[PDB]
């Protein structure tokens, strides 16, 4: 899905916090199986929820700075931002359907 | 967790004093089933039925050797029957020779916490009994510290994944590691279509915390 943003640490404040609309941030890692597992589901969501929402991955190996600033405690964690502050959280692998986050 | 839910020392099976015959080479990589090359180290884990676990570890780059066995109980040099009776106190475990220069103990810990359920008490998956319990057996103080801290972090991760269960993993200094019968060594490589437990609750242990 060519609708997903790949981030870096310094890239974060500009791309998700001071960004309008709803953004879903995937805190992922290559060595975490459940990350690899939910990634294609995130592709399909980037398609099906376009214009309602932008998903955006963030490799915590290549970008170890911004995951601690938000106190993530397990991988994967999905964080839903609405206007700079964190609206929703969901940790762990989850199914196709379980992504019934709020709206 | 507490030694009281095992067999009592007085009831454990007496075992024998002569060690299990062990093959010379690992069935997959041709490495020594016993030797530890200079600069390499051992890790010992229990993650449930130990076929799938041994395969899980020998596939990691940096693991020199793996071996299926029995540890943490009372009975010296047990047999699979004996361990399966529950009357040995051991857990089905796996002994890993790895190179810290290629794979670190922290990464082995990540694999551990990711590929089984550490909060099931005296079972793992569909297999019931104290021989399937979750355990980490440090061989050095550095491993002891690393493993106990990782238990801390992963319990927190479980809470973040909105899981209210408390970790049932045993952590104790390593006692003698008794090798399993030759049939079980590299079992899933000898029998590709055999049983490997589903693992993991679906959460991973983020680094360095
Ligand atoms: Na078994």
């Amino acid at each position: 899905s060519d609708k997903i943003i790949h981030l870096t640490d310094d890239s974060f404040d500009t791309d998700v916090l001071k960004a309008d609309g709803a953004i879903l941030v995937d805190f992922w890692a290559e060595w975490c199986g459940p990350s690899k597992m939910i990634a294609p589901i995130l592709d399909e969501i980037a398609d099906e929820y376009q214009g309602k929402l932008t998903v955006a991955k963030l490799n915590i190996d290549q970008n170890p700075g911004t995951a601690p600033k938000y106190g993530i405690r397990g991988i994967p964690t999905l964080l839903l931002f609405k206007n700079g502050e964190v609206a929703a959280t969901k940790v762990g692998a989850l199914s196709k359907g379980q992504l019934k986050e709020f709206l | 967790f507490d030694k009281k839910h095992l067999v009592s020392p007085a009831d454990a099976l007496p075992g024998r004093n002569t060690p299990m015959p062990v093959a010379t080479l690992h069935a997959v990589n041709g490495h020594s089933m016993t030797n530890v090359p200079d600069g390499m180290e051992i890790a010992i884990f229990a993650m449930g039925a130990f076929w799938g676990v041994e395969r899980l570890f020998w596939q990691l780059p940096g693991v020199y050797s793996t071996a299926a066995g029995y540890t943490g109980g009372y009975t010296p040099n047990p047999t699979y029957r004996e361990v399966a009776s529950g009357d040995t106190g051991h857990a089905e475990a796996v002994r890993i020779v790895y190179d810290p220069s290629v794979i670190s103990y922290e990464q082995l810990l990540q694999v551990f916490w990711e590929n089984h359920d550490p909060a099931q008490g005296m079972r793992q998956g569909n297999d019931h009994g104290t021989q399937y319990r979750s355990a980490i057996y440090p061989l050095t103080p550095e491993q002891d510290a690393a493993a106990r801290a990782s238990l801390e972090r992963f319990q927190a991760a479980m809470l973040a994944a909105d899981d209210d269960r408390h970790i049932t993993t045993e952590i104790a200094n390593a006692t003698p590691f008794y090798y399993a019968e030759d049939d079980h060594q590299q079992y899933l490589h000898k029998n590709p279509y055999g049983y490997a437990g589903i693992g993991g609750i679906g959460v991973c242990l983020p680094p360095e915390a």
